[PDB]
């Protein structure tokens, strides 16, 4: 036997250790106690736990009936104007045995690859064998899944998730791993993650494997992000408007070979959250988005980015 | 056929004004070689007369039939696009700004369509096409710069006579492979000789003192001017010397905005001439024209020592609403600069 | 100071003259949706008035030169003085005029049409509505033409459009 | 035995000794090596630094000459990878076991970067499904060039820049199998301005040896370009000394002999800006300028207008650095 | 015996026609003789050569008939990507030289890589080309041809040997119209060829495509001044003058009626800008004048690249410069 990664290894049974969105998580909960599901359609980020929610739910409205009364599709299946008619249908009209409450699942993961013919075919099968069975869809963006499909599901939008959310569910995995850990590398890990789950507990396992230690500095290698630290003194360079303190941290950055896109990524990002006046930081975004414009459209140098900063160390002296 | 369309000239000779440039013109397309050329100018200037004159001057009496062609393009997003283009058996006018962002599949499919596609008949059709790119200034950079390796892997199939008013929004890349051709504007007494000669072959007869009234009042305009000609001949048929000429009702509004802001410089103010600047953007009016008739009718009551400086900020209003997506938010950020440089310069 | 007078001994050093010709020298080392509804309507509406037009008229000016300079002059060409008199009994230079006015309605594709009022009687209007697209609400108003010149407008349209197509019959 | 080959290819790291700069990668990738626990890799950093050398390294040590073409599988950019690859060879490689010798599998995508999206978001079953069979090291140039999950799926590498202070004795160790006499002069020019990297300090030299025969500074920049500091001393001397005509004219004089971009000029003279103290504000004033002036060039402008405004930006700062004593 | 494009005709057929590039001459004639071509670099002016050199050098190393299986011209004028590049470029590299000339020339034993116009190119694009010149140079030959040295990166331009392109003087290119227009049977005087040489400013091409267009306006006739700024677009001085006095006067009555003379007369608002930019840097204003007037020619030829209003820009860079004008008055 083989260790599993502990995305896979640490993914939820049951739906009381599931967070994020505690309103639609209680729900679904109280739908899995009592049961009579409706049709669910959800949406968000990847990496939220939609997968993860709608296999709870359905393990905890099926339990042994899982091998009967559920059907799995996803992306790697075909989907296509057959499968539609030839095996969601017949599954539909198949009698299964199941409790009261209890309706047969049809679990179609990641519906946006899904062609609209099969969305248009699939709407008599839903509505018809509605009493029998039920559709639970997991989706990326909810507008490739049609308004018919939409409408005849109760859908449900997952946010993003916050930190609090996913120092959570870190803690229950370092206490469940015995990590040794400290508190900078765990905000570090939660400023890399961004409010995805995987990313988030993938970066653990880089940590742990790596170092096995949690700091800052360890995480910020084994992951090799721009280092924030850095850009959080830029920014407070382009504060003081030192230009020259300000392109040395752009040199230090730049010798490294990163990306244009990247730093001014990491600099929207510590602009976003940091501490000065809120009319300054109006204009030192609006600043930071119209050189991201000129970055998007193609040119990018060193110049731009020395440009962006002495605008930067402009704007404070422009009352 | 209004005055404007029923008084239009057929040859490159029949024109009123500009005839050595004619004259030009008609050697430059005689000889069977000319190469792309790039008509500019200011608008009603009589540059659609010109290229018309010219594709009069190259084919025969065939190039007036127009018909209108519906074409359906596929864009890289998968989505549908109807364009709308004028054809001829001789040339085709293409305006791809009406595709907005999508102008450049108009230059990398539409454009291959006609110029991969060799002429059906080489005795009354010539050897090459011409195709009319309507408002080239309009097109994006990308447009542009697919359209230089079009004009000249097939130079020796399609030509391209490129109508804009300013060839500064044309990338030099376009510029030096092509001929730049100059139409200017009609002057004060030609506009007054061209009116007085509408106005006599339709058996009127024109004071002088009208006619210059009729020219002042257009703005150097042809159209403009032959069509307010019109309007006053409807409106009253005897020509008086002090006759009010029907000026337009969006001239009115922005008379009445700047009045506006004479009047009183406050924020319910501000909120009324955004409910008139609206009613003039959903009237369509493009804004780089509401800015040109706001600056025209505003700096005639500012101060000598107060022009330049609005001429700046309106000229930097139309260059960020150019470089921007909504332009009432411009519209309103520059009525409101102006309405407070007026308040600093009265108050003081 | 980072401009020095005198020039550095061991520093490379690059010169800075001015236009005097002084040396120095430097160290080298819901307002808005209902307007926006209104808008794409309006934009909607020139679309449709432009597919109407003629192609032999369409390419004589853009959308937006017809907008600007052809639309509200147009609008006063097509509402002169008339006179509530049956058309036997018109001078000729009057039947002149109403033949020139009917061949620019059909330039344009200008058709009036009878519609209904809640307030229980007949209106005549035009089947493209451009007195939306030329008249403002601030603007002084204007004299309309009567229901009996709308309607011999109407009638003579119509009327010249089956002339138009006895035309095309008898030259083919 | 000689060989007409290219020195970047002639002398290229076999072994996980010769690599020089990436010290700490290597000996954890030689942990990894040594107790058998290779996971999916993703190789990225700026082009030229070892990322190819080092994962055809790790290849030939793993896998030996007579097992070679059983083990690893190798497409790059000039293959086509497209999701019938993925579905095909890529698929029944991850899903079948090795014919003569068991063990695990490699699978290289060079060039990854340019991957269509429907492939990048197919290997994703690849690679967890068959993470017993073979491991997947993608290398690329740039990380916003895949997706998240592929990101997360394969712990990531950036192979940084070749440091000044480290990359001296693999130019040392080339030199003396070559046999080419060499001063410190040339080894400062080999070390500043060879683009940070141990890619093209070789192709340098061999380019030098081919051209002339001696590397000095003095036939390498009338052979490769990237015009001198004389040069462009000399290019700022006019814009900072003389009057606009004759600034502006010397200048296009240069751009009208030599042939030299504004474009860089505008980089060469930027980076120039940085060495020469200016003052703060003028610093700040000629870097919103410059930065201007290369964001017009990157539009449909006019050349000679902005090597004008390049000029007036100087001209601007004459009087008041003049005045500033 | 059709009138050709009159750029087409003159172009030298050999490298001996070459005027004034005397060591490249010596090395592509070395080159003729058998010696090994390194890797090529041509930079210079525009005008001066870059293109009817090397294709007379491919001329006499290949000929008429294998001209196609050998030489690889790459510009502007087609796509150029980073997987065109990857692709066309490496596989025309690792194709094999088979066929020698007919007529007892001798082939050089490689193919060569003519790439013009190299400036479009990005970094990722000119990166892709490096192992396929190295790796494929006993199969191939690169030479990279642009107006702009320094725009080849330090890698790339480190693979070749760079070779400076000498400048025409004013007299050597006056010659080249003169007998152009001689043969074409047609008649220009000694001030309209100074001015359009003067105007075309060492773009020997632009010069003759000039003459050649003029020659089309005239029809045969006499081409004079006039038309020589009309085939330009060039905006005679007095109406520069005419600026340079609206603004003297310090009146934005006179100042609005030019702006708005010059709008109506169609003029090309970027033309405006080079020709004012020229006028002012051959004036003796001041150095914060010029510098102001100057850098505002550049914020108006960027506004008017990114699409604004002609009138809008025009009246204010004519506003801001009679300001500097009427600022010591
Ligand atoms: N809210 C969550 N609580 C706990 N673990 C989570 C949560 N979200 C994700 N995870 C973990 O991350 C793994 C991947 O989550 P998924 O449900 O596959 O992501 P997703 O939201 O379904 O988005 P896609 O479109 O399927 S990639 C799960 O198997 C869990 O181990
Ligand atoms: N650490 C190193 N020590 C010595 N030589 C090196 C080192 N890294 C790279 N080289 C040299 O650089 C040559 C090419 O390196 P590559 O690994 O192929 O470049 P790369 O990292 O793959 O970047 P790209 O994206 O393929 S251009 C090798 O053949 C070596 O000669
Ligand atoms: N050295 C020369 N000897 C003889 N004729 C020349 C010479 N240089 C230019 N010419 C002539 O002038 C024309 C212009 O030369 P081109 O090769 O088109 O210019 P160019 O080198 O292509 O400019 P760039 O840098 O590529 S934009 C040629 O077609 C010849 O007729
Ligand atoms: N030479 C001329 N003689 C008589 N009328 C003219 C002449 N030139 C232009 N016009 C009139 O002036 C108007 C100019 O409009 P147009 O030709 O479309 O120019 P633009 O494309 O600049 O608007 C036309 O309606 C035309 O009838
Ligand atoms: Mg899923
Ligand atoms: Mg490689
Ligand atoms: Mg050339």
């Amino acid at each position: 036997h083989y260790e599993l990664p502990w995305v896979e290894k640490y993914r939820p049974v049951k739906l009381n250790e599931i967070v994020g969105n505690e309103d639609t998580v209680s729900r679904l909960e109280v739908f899995a106690r009592e049961g009579n599901v409706p049709n669910i359609i959800i949406a968000g980020p990847p990496g939220t736990g939609k997968t993860t929610s709608i296999l709870c739910l359905a393990r905890a409205l099926l339990g042994p009936a899982l091998k009967d009364a559920m059907l799995e599709l996803n992306a790697s299946n075909d989907r296509g104007i057959d499968v539609v008619r030839n095996k969601i249908k017949m599954f539909a009209q198949q009698k299964v045995t199941l409790p009261k409450g209890r309706h047969k699942i049809i679990i179609l993961d990641e519906a946006d690859s899904m062609t609209d013919g099969a969305q248009q075919a699939l709407r008599r099968t839903m509505e018809i064998y509605s009493k029998t069975t039920r559709f639970a869809l997991a989706c990326n963006a909810s507008d490739k899944i049609i308004e018919p499909i939409q409408s005849r599901c109760a859908v449900l939008r997952y946010t993003k998730l916050t930190d609090a959310q996913i120092l959570t569910r870190l803690m229950n995995v370092i206490e469940k791993e015995r990590v040794p850990y400290t508190d900078d590398g765990l905000e570090a890990i939660i400023f890399t993650a961004q409010g995805d789950m995987r990313q988030a507990l993938n970066n653990l396992q880089s940590t742990f494997s790596g170092f096995g230690f949690i700091n800052s500095e360890n995480v910020f290698k084994v992951c090799d992000e721009p280092h924030p630290l850095l850009v959080k003194e830029m920014i407070q360079h382009c504060v003081n408007a030192n230009i020259d303190e300000a392109y040395k941290i752009l040199a230090h950055l730049w010798h490294l070979g990163y990306s244009p896109e990247d730093i001014i990524g990491n600099i929207f990002r510590v602009c976003k959250t940091f501490q000065m006046a809120e009319y300054l930081k109006l204009e030192f975004i609006k600043e930071i988005g119209y050189t991201h414009m000129k970055i998007a459209e193609g040119v990018n140098s060193l110049l731009q980015m020395a440009g962006l900063l002495a605008r930067l160390c402009q704007k404070t002296m422009a009352p | 056929s209004l005055w404007v369309d029923k008084y239009r000239p057929c040859s490159l000779g029949r024109l009123d004004y500009h005839k050595e440039q004619a004259a030009q013109l008609r050697n430059l397309v005689q000889c069977g070689d000319f190469p792309h050329l790039l008509v500019y100018g200011p608008s009603g200037a009589g540059k659609k007369t010109r290229i018309m004159c010219i594709l009069r001057e190259l084919y025969g009496v065939g190039v007036e039939k127009l018909r209108i062609e519906h074409q359906t393009i596929t864009t890289p997003s998968k989505k549908k696009i109807e364009i709308s283009t004028i054809a001829s058996n001789y040339h085709l006018e293409v305006n791809p700004s009406d595709a907005g962002n999508s102008d450049r599949v108009v230059i990398q499919e539409m454009l291959k369509t006609v110029a991969q596609s060799q002429q059906l008949e080489t005795n009354s059709q010539r050897d090459f096409k011409v195709v009319l790119l309507t408002e080239v200034d309009k097109l994006t950079k990308d447009a542009q710069h697919a359209l230089r390796r079009t004009m000249e892997k097939y130079m020796s199939t399609c030509r391209l006579i490129l109508c804009c008013n300013s060839t500064s929004k044309v990338i030099p890349p376009i510029r030096s492979r092509c001929l730049a051709v100059r139409v200017p504007a009609p002057s004060i007494e030609d506009i007054c000789h061209v009116l007085s000669t509408v106005c006599k072959k339709e058996g009127l007869n024109l004071p002088s003192q009208l006619a210059h009234r009729l020219a002042e009042k257009s703005c150097r305009n042809l159209r403009k001017a032959l069509l307010m000609c019109e309007a006053c001949r409807v409106q009253q048929y005897p020509f008086t010397a002090d006759q009010e000429i029907p000026e337009t009702d969006w001239e009115v509004y922005l008379r009445e905005t700047a009045n506006a802001i004479v009047s009183q410089q406050t924020p319910q103010r501000l909120l009324e001439v955004r409910g008139r600047l609206y009613e003039l953007l959903t009237h369509c009016i493009p804004p780089e024209i509401i800015m040109k008739g706001l600056l025209s009718e505003l700096l005639h009551n500012c101060d000598g020592q107060l022009k330049g400086e609005v001429a700046q900020m309106a000229a930097y209003y139309e260059h960020r609403l150019q470089l921007g997506s909504k332009a009432i938010y411009h519209l309103e950020a520059f009525v409101a600069k102006f309405m407070a440089l007026y308040k600093k310069f009265m108050e003081d | 100071n980072p401009v020095l007078r005198r020039p550095p001994i061991l520093e490379d050093y690059v010169h800075v003259t001015s236009t005097e010709g002084v040396r120095a020298y430097l160290v080298l080392r819901s307002s808005q949706q209902e307007a926006q509804n209104r808008m794409s309507q309006m934009r909607n509406l020139i679309q449709t008035l432009v597919s109407g037009i003629a192609p032999a008229t369409r390419s004589r000016a853009t959308p937006q030169a017809l907008l600007l300079d052809a639309l509200c002059l147009l609008l006063d060409i097509l509402a002169p003085k008339l006179r509530p008199v049956s058309t036997q009994l018109y001078s000729t230079r009057e039947k002149q005029q109403l033949a020139s006015l009917v061949g620019t309605m059909l330039a344009y594709s200008l058709t009036y049409r009878q519609e209904r009022t809640p307030d229980g009687q007949y209106i005549y209007r035009l089947e493209p509505n451009v007195e939306e697209l030329c008249r403002f609400p601030e603007l002084p108003a204007r004299k309309p033409l009567t229901y009996q010149t709308k309607q011999l407008i109407a009638r003579e349209i119509e009327v010249e459009k089956m002339r138009r197509a006895e035309a095309s019959a008898r030259v083919e | 035995k000689i060989r007409n080959l290219p020195w970047v290819e002639k002398y290229r790291p076999q072994t996980l000794n010769d690599l020089i700069s990436h010290q700490d990668i290597l000996s954890t990738i030689q942990k990894f090596i040594n107790e058998d626990r290779l996971p999916h890799l993703l190789l990225y950093g700026p082009p030229g630094t070892g990322k190819t050398s080092t994962i055809l390294a790790c290849a030939k040590q793993l896998y030996k000459d007579k097992e070679f073409g059983s083990m690893v599988l190798e497409l790059n950019a000039s293959d086509d990878r497209g999701i019938d690859i993925i579905r095909g060879p890529i698929l029944s490689f991850a899903s079948t076991r090795t014919i003569f010798k068991k063990g695990f599998k490699l699978v290289i995508l060079d060039e990854a970067d340019a991957m269509t999206q429907d492939a990048q978001n197919a290997l994703r079953r690849v690679i967890e499904k068959f993470t017993e069979n073979t491991r997947f090291c993608l290398i690329c140039n740039y990380l916003s060039k895949i997706i998240p999950a592929l990101q997360s799926r394969c712990t990531r590498f950036r192979f940084g820049p070749l440091t000044p202070e480290l990359m001296v004795p693999r130019l040392e160790h080339v030199v003396e199998e070559e046999k080419v006499d060499i001063s410190e002069d040339g080894m400062k020019a080999l070390v500043t301005l060879s683009s940070g990297d141990m890619r093209r300090a070789l192709n340098i030299l061999q380019s030098t040896n081919m051209a002339f025969g001696k590397v000095t500074e003095e036939t390498v920049y009338t052979c490769t370009g990237h015009p001198l500091k004389s040069d462009i001393a000399n290019i700022l001397d006019w814009m900072l000394n003389q009057d606009f005509t004759t600034a502006y004219r010397n200048i296009t004089e240069l751009k009208t002999l030599k042939g030299l971009a504004l474009h860089d000029i505008l980089t060469e003279i930027h980076l120039f800006v940085h060495r020469v103290d200016f003052p703060s504000s003028v610093r700040i004033h000629l870097l919103t300028k410059m930065a201007d002036i290369e964001y017009r060039l990157s539009v449909g402008t006019n050349e000679k207008i902005q090597l004008s405004s390049l000029i007036a930006a100087f001209q601007v700062t004459r009087d008041l650095i003049v005045a500033e004593a | 015996a059709k009138p050709v494009p009159w750029v087409e005709k003159y172009r030298p057929k050999c490298v001996d026609e070459v005027a004034f590039q005397e060591e490249v001459v010596a090395v592509l004639k070395k080159s003729l003789e058998g010696a090994d071509l390194p890797n090529l670099l041509f930079y210079g002016p525009p005008g001066t050569g870059k293109t009817s050199t090397i294709l007379a050098a491919a001329r006499e190393l290949f000929g008429p008939e294998l001209f196609r299986l050998r030489v690889l011209e790459l510009n502007a004028s087609d796509e150029r990507g980073i997987q065109v590049v990857r692709e066309k470029v490496k596989n025309f590299a690792q194709l094999t030289v088979s066929g020698s000339r007919s007529d007892g020339k001798p082939c050089p034993p490689f193919k060569i890589v003519i790439l013009d116009e190299a400036d479009s190119m990005t970094s990722a694009a000119q990166a892709a080309l490096r192992r396929t010149m190295e790796k494929e140079s006993k199969t191939t030959r690169f030479c990279l041809i642009c107006n702009y040295v320094s725009r080849i990166i330090e890698p790339l331009t480190s693979r070749c040997s760079k070779f400076r392109f000498k400048p025409l003087s004013d007299k050597i290119q006056q010659q080249r119209l003169l007998d152009i227009a001689k043969k074409e049977n047609v008649k220009i005087s000694d001030e309209g060829i100074a001015y359009l040489v003067k105007v075309s400013e060492g773009d020997l091409r632009k010069a003759i495509t000039f003459l050649q267009s003029a020659t089309r306006l005239t029809g045969g006739k006499e081409i004079t001044e006039k038309v020589i700024t009309d085939i330009a677009g060039v905006i005679p001085a007095e109406k520069i003058d005419g600026v340079f006095a609206a603004c003297q006067s310090g009146s934005f009555d006179k100042l609005e009626a030019v702006v708005k003379d010059l709008i109506d007369e169609g003029h090309a608002a970027t033309q405006l800008v080079n020709q004012l930019h020229d006028v002012v840097v051959e004036n003796n204003l001041s150095d914060k004048q010029k510098s102001i007037i100057t850098e505002k020619l550049a914020e108006v030829d960027k506004c008017l690249a990114d699409g604004a209003d002609e009138h809008l820009q025009l009246i204010s860079l004519c506003a801001t410069v009679m300001q500097q004008l009427s600022q010591n008055c």
